[PDB]
């Protein structure tokens, strides 16, 4: 003993002051939960009350994960994470394992509780200030700041890195084929092991973390994924025996759109079939020239797009379209017409008459997929009004991280993704 | 007889030095007044006399009427405030009377002067140095610095509030049978104790505050109820806000307007419908920051409009947490909506209005949705929960809307209330092409320079038309073409267009627009039985006759 866990000097990016984000309104149930959680954290010395001389603030709310029944404090450190210097040497020090996406099964574990065992740079503490608001503004908000690495702060996994590797070293030396990746407060463990064997391994790894603690409460949970069976959704053209004027016009529209992605696409012959003024529901026979062009186009679409690779220096963008009947399509790209992944979601918990809950879930699924594939979250373009989204998304959020997003307006691109 | 408090560490903004504003000339009268006042203040420990070594300075004023008393000392901290670090926001939200729960006994205490009894961070005092000029420049001015939070300093409100909260913490925690709320300078103390016992708790609370050198003005004897708390008249069963009289003048200063907007902002959550046109002047008025005279214009209309609304009293009941919150909405017209939130019928907690957001094209359903969200957020702020809604829209209309709308949308638990005018969908486009319905291939084009254009259509039944247009654009002519097809077709019609612009307006499902042409299209769609709108890429082998326009 006689030697503390000396802090790591951390600083904001040059010319940037700390975050000053307004706390959004909270339900009495969330306020009650936060009050009890913070009172306990304060007793454990993880957080401390602060005076008015601290002008900083970051929003906080609470989520009740699925099958946990216990409220979990969630701090929206999006603003502070942007203002926090990348720790390259230790922060960025967390390289992304390109092989996690090729694994049969991947399990996600909430390991953020471990970060509370490490003290935080005394001079940085003030920037982690947050406020638990009171109903009707009847009393001034209770203000705190962290004394240890906070969950949700990008700097937490970066500084804890060395400790994490030492805690898992025995486990990895025994399982050289298990890919373990740390992103924020989450730990992704991928293996091709047999399901039953996969689950036992996660539990063996689970013990190490618990065994470590000579310096809970959601560690027992586990989110299972299957990136091996993840497969993009290619562009397909209809296969018909009739073909109306309307069908052909939709086909030409779609091929025209695709010609922006695949240079070899041609619609000249098919277009010739639409020269005239016919009823939309009229059946038109395909000329042999049109039949041929359609076949050529159909082939071109079976091959991947040319010139598409991930550029780590650029942001990932995600677009989502509501297709109706609880189905949603999405594309992730950095440059237009150069998709890195396109997908489709059907069914989905929440289809129970709630569009916003479905979108919120689609956002979380897309984000986790993005974390696994590239090691970072995408910037979302959401098909919804700002006001609707900001009023309801926290009611259905179950992840411990939060991506960035902006709002969209009526694109015919939807039909092309059917 | 002894008294202790903790100070808050204060700092100037990074890279900035203290204030160094020179003291201007003062009349012999004002100087003698200031010397006296300061002598008194120094006797109470409010200020301390310093030497010539302190390089900082802030100017001091002297004013007032002998009525109440002699003169008053005023120190202008404008410069020090600009150099003082930022502090946590004291405001953030204003308590709504309907958010209070019923209490048998209530008392309001004024702690507006207690801030002058809170010590100032020792190392920051030197930045508050001021000087009283001597009789006639023949003696060095008397130098002073504050030892307590200064009246107009930037950190006084926030430091005082945090200090008060800390002092009250132990009293509230050890007296859970009473409720204490602090808004700016009013201390609300309520309980369900018999008056005798309640008064005893008040006495103990004042003696508690006294231990920290914080006094409360003497018994302001008056008949209660009503209990006055931050502008609300509290009664045991209901609350009231008396009519708010706005100032009547023909000359307005930046300060007058800031106080006016501050009063209106306060009244905004109480009274339905207010204003923000005078703000435009304030952003440019206080932009210059100068407390001069801004010529009021048009803000004149809203002012005369606010004045009328404020002529009436507002009454309401308290919140019963054992009952559900209910919000009912009504469409008034012109994009205006009214709502009432209550628990028991005819006993409103809060009533108000919602004006539609500014936009080119709108729809009644979109507006109702906005109003629901707005009311949801406000209810969560005041009561910490979402009310159940009673809406003037059929459950079936809502279903048709959200299932077909291209965006994700949602409304929380609600029930249909048959209260005209009901919100509905005025038209509904087809998902598939109509069989037997005439197909109109429309097109439009304009000449950028000449501003002249054409809009026409060709149909499968040989029908055709071209109409000339003047002072139009491509987008204008694209919409005229669609309008023409609607005008000359039957009750069912298929319309093929290459205009992404037009498709974008119609896919937004507007039932009203600012654009005359769009409104005309809307009126036409309303009359049709079935319409299928199809899109095709322009400049290709589609349509056939696009050479005619
Ligand atoms: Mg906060
Ligand atoms: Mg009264
Ligand atoms: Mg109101
Ligand atoms: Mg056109």
């Amino acid at each position: 003993p006689i030697s503390p866990i000396e802090t790591v000097p951390v600083k904001l990016k040059p010319g940037m002051d700390g975050p000053k984000v307004k706390q959004w309104p909270l339900t009495e149930e969330k306020i009650k939960a936060l009050v009890e959680i913070c009172t306990e954290m304060e007793k454990e010395g993880k957080i401390s009350k602060i005076g008015p001389e601290n002008p900083y603030n970051t929003p906080v709310f609470a989520i009740k994960k699925k099958d946990s029944t216990k409220w979990r404090k969630l701090v929206d450190f999006r603003e502070l994470n942007k203002r926090t210097q990348d720790f390259w040497e230790v922060q960025l020090g967390i390289p992304h394992p390109a092989g996690l996406k090729k694994k049969k099964s991947v399990t996600v574990l909430d390991v953020g509780d471990a970060y509370f065992s490490v003290p935080l740079d005394e001079d940085f503490r003030k920037y982690t200030a947050f406020t638990i608001p009171s109903i009707n503004n009847e009393t001034p908000g209770i203000r705190y700041q962290y004394n240890v690495l906070p969950q949700g702060w990008k700097g937490s996994p970066a500084i804890f890195q060395s400790s994490m590797t030492k805690i898992l070293e025995p486990f990895k030396k025994q399982n050289p084929d298990i890919v373990i990746y740390q992103y924020m407060d989450d730990l992704y463990v991928g293996s091709d092991l047999e399901i039953g064997q996969h689950r036992t391994k996660i539990e063996e790894l689970r013990q190490h973390l618990l065994r470590w603690g000579l310096t809970p409460p959601f560690l027992w949970m586990g989110y299972e994924l299957h990136p091996d069976k993840w497969t993009v959704q290619p562009i397909v053209l209809p296969e018909k025996d009739s073909w109306t004027v309307n069908d052909i016009q939709k086909l030409v529209g779609k091929l025209n759109w695709a010609s922006q992605i695949y240079p070899g696409i041609k619609v000249r012959q098919l277009s010739k079939l639409l020269r005239g003024t016919k009823a939309l529901t009229e059946v038109i026979p395909l000329t042999e020239e049109a039949e041929l062009e359609l076949a050529e186009n159909r082939e071109i679409l079976k091959e991947p797009v040319h010139g598409v690779y991930y550029d780590p220096s650029k942001d990932l963008i995600a677009e989502i379209q509501k297709q109706g009947q609880g189905q949603w399509t999405y594309q992730i790209y950095q440059e237009p017409f150069k998709n890195l992944k396109t997908g489709k979601y059907a069914r989905m918990r929440g289809a129970h008459t709630n569009d916003v809950k479905q979108l919120t879930e689609a956002v979380q699924k897309i984000t986790t997929e993005s974390i696994v594939i590239w090691g970072k979250t995408p910037k979302f373009k959401l098909p919804i009004q700002k006001e609707t989204w900001e009023t309801w998304w926290t009611e259905y959020w179950q992840a411990t991280w939060i991506p960035e997003w902006e709002f969209v307006n009526t694109p015919p691109l939807v039909k092309l993704w059917y | 007889p002894i008294s202790p408090i903790e100070t808050v560490p204060v700092k100037l903004k990074p890279g900035m030095d203290g204030p160094k504003v020179k003291q201007w000339p003062l009349t012999e009268e004002k100087i003698k007044a200031l010397v006296e006042i300061c002598t008194e203040m120094e006797k109470e420990g409010k200020i301390s006399k310093i030497g010539p070594e302190n390089p900082y300075n802030t100017p001091v004023f002297a004013i007032k009427k002998k009525d109440s008393t002699k003169w008053r000392k005023l120190v202008d901290f404008r410069e020090l405030n600009k150099r003082t670090q930022d502090f946590w926001e004291v405001q953030l939200g204003i308590p709504h009377p309907a958010g209070l729960k019923k209490k048998k006994s209530v008392t309001v205490l004024d702690v507006g002067d207690a801030y002058f009894s809170v010590p100032l961070d020792e190392d920051f005092r030197k930045y508050t140095a001021f000087t009283i000029p001597s009789i006639n420049n023949e003696t060095p001015g008397i130098r002073y610095q504050y030892n307590v939070l200064p009246q107009g300093w930037k950190g006084s409100p926030a430091i005082f509030q945090s200090s008060m909260t800390k002092i009250l913490e132990p009293f509230a925690a050890q007296n859970p049978d009473i409720v204490i709320y602090q808004y700016m300078d009013d201390l609300y103390v309520g309980s369900d104790l018999e008056i005798g016992q309640h008064r005893t708790k008040i006495e103990e609370l004042r003696q508690h505050l006294l231990r920290w050198g914080l006094t409360t003005p003497d018994k302001k004897h008056q008949k209660e109820p009503p209990f006055l708390w931050m502008g609300y008249e509290l009664h045991p069963d209901k609350w009231t806000v008396q009519p708010i009289v706005l100032p009547e003048k023909d000359s307005w200063t930046v300060n007058d307007i800031q106080k006016l907007v501050g009063k209106l902002n306060w009244a905004s959550q109480i009274y339905p419908g207010i204003k923000v046109r005078q703000l435009s002047k304030l952003l440019r008025g206080t932009k210059a920051l100068t407390e001069v005279i801004p010529l009021t214009e048009e803000a004149e209309l809203e002012l005369a409009e606010n004045r009328e609304i404020l002529k009436e009293p507002v009454h309401g009941v308290y919140y019963d947490p054992s009952k559900d919150l209910i919000a009912e909405i009504q469409k008034q017209g012109q994009g205006q909506w009214t709502y009432q939130i209550y628990q028991e019928p005819f006993k409103n907690l809060k009533t108000g209005k919602y004006a539609r957001m500014r936009g080119a094209h709108t729809n009644d359903v979109k507006q109702l949705t906005e109003a629901v969200q707005k009311i949801t957020t406000e209810s969560i702020v005041i009561w910490g929960k979402t009310p159940k809604f009673k809406l003037p829209i059929q459950k079936e209309t809502w279903e048709t809307w959200w299932t077909e709308y291209w965006q994700a949308t949602w409304i929380p638990e609600w029930e249909f209330v048959n209260t005209p005018p009901l919100v509905k969908l005025w038209y509904q486009l087809e998902k598939e092409p109509i069989v037997g319905a005439e197909t109109f291939y429309v097109d439009g084009a304009a000449n950028r320079e000449t501003k002249l254009g054409k809009a026409g259509y060709v149909t499968n039944k040989g029908r055709q038309k071209v109409v000339p247009l003047t002072n139009t654009t491509n987008q204008k002519t694209e919409l005229q073409a669609i309008y023409l097809a609607l005008q000359d077709s039957g009750l069912e019609v298929n319309i093929v267009t290459d205009s992404q612009y037009a498709l974008g307006i119609i896919q937004a499902q507007p039932d009203k627009s600012e654009s005359e042409l769009v409104n005309q299209i809307i009126e036409q769609l309303i009359k049709k039985e079935k319409v299928y709108l199809a899109w095709v890429p322009a400049h290709k082998g589609i349509g056939g006759n696009e050479q005619v326009d």
